[PDB]
């Protein structure tokens, strides 16, 4: 949701 | 000329990471958890970078990406570290500056753990593993972490597929002499498993005690179900 | 014609094992643990008489032998579980008079156990296993135990070798539509591995808290280092 | 040592 693994595997 | 995976996987291998343990801060069994927390965060941050090169696991879905990593997260550090030892006796480089042996082990409350990861050392030692089989290890780790959670399983498996595949290729073309390498490489996961089942239920007693400060990310995979 | 190592392990094959729950006795979790636990007991003493069968197992040492049947036996009791399951769907067949479903699971404390061995049943079940495979791989599981106390080193690798050429050359031979299947087969030991760690740990809290009579040979191996 | 696991090795 909120979650730093995700936003990490969205970015760059 | 051996398979073009194995070289992919070699250009993405990540830059070596420093410990940098507080030298203010006094030697304590906290110190050494909380240097080997905080290392373990920022290697997590550079794995995930690492997993987008690995062909196909890009194409997945985010969640498959997220339980793919969830399950497998520990078993890339343990790599890590089993492959930084290999040239050492009895002593596990978690980085080039936080090298422990046994008694930093024993102060640490991690004997039993680190003496399991020496078990890991000792065997690729003898089986005289070379980088491309560390990295190409690294990756079928990955794809094989048996998460419970994966919406694509076909995805998943083609994923294994093509990696057991670069591993057969390499070593068909580098080790001619032992047509059953790639098997006994396969045949140190079950090893890798045990010893990141353990460390991951060590660190989560240590996160329970409420002793040692541990940052997000690390805080997230360890709290994964 | 397949391999020789193969046919052998498929007459070393024990029979069948009833679990006999007492039918006196009221259902609870007590009775499903207890019945459980004895029909382990009895498994095992199957199970040794089995590891003789196995070239070469009797000519280690018997501190070698001990160790290898010390870190594998709950390998080698879950495999036996997962194969008796393949033809059937969210049941487990411990034997043929005790299949448990998800609510006898959940009556007994046993639903992420019995959850994680029909994970193993899944997987073998899209791989199609055959009788000969999964001898080869309960073979392969007691050579392969990774156990901390080996004396002959060599000698246990050999035994591994002969296991994995047995595979090999059965895959070879049988499934020429999928050069990689022997490596697809070794690759189902991490999850067999974690799932038996799971499997000894609850087991052992069980015995701690005392409330389930457990026979002398389950109870020594549960109690191995 | 007076193990049941020795003793069942060391039998038939
Ligand atoms: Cl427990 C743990 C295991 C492996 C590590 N590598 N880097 C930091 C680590 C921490
Ligand atoms: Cl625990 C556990 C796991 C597998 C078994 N097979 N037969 C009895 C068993 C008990």
């Amino acid at each position: 949701n909120n979650s730093l693994l995700l936003h990490l595997l969205k970015s760059q | 000329p051996y398979n073009k995976i194995v070289s992919h996987l070699l250009v993405a291998e990540p830059e070596k990471i420093y410990a940098m343990p507080d030298p203010t801060v006094p030697d304590s069994d906290i110190k050494a958890l909380t240097t080997l927390c905080d290392l373990a965060d920022r290697e997590l941050v550079v794995i995930i970078g690492w997993a987008k090169h690995i062909p196909g696991f890009s194409t997945l879905s985010l969640a498959d990406q997220m339980s793919l990593l969830q399950s497998a997260w520990m078993e890339i550090l343990i790599l890590g570290v089993v492959y930084r030892s290999l040239s050492f006796e009895d002593e596990l480089v978690y980085a080039d500056d936080y090298i422990m042996d046994e008694d930093q082990s024993k102060l640490a409350g991690l004997l039993d753990l680190n003496n399991a990861i020496l078990q890991l050392v000792k065997k690729y030692k003898s089986m005289k593993l070379e980088k491309e089989e560390f990295v190409t290890l690294k990756a079928i780790a990955l794809a094989n972490s048996d998460s419970m959670h994966i919406e694509d399983v076909e995805a998943v498996q083609k994923l294994q597929d093509v990696l057991h595949e670069a591993l057969q290729d390499y070593e068909a073309g580098q080790h001619m002499e032992d047509p059953r390498r790639a098997g006994k490489m396969l045949m140190t996961l079950p090893l890798l498993r045990q010893t990141s089942t353990k460390a991951v239920q060590h660190f989560y007693n240590i996160k329970l005690e409420g002793k040692v400060p541990m940052h997000k990310l690390f805080l997230e995979m360890l709290e994964a179900k």
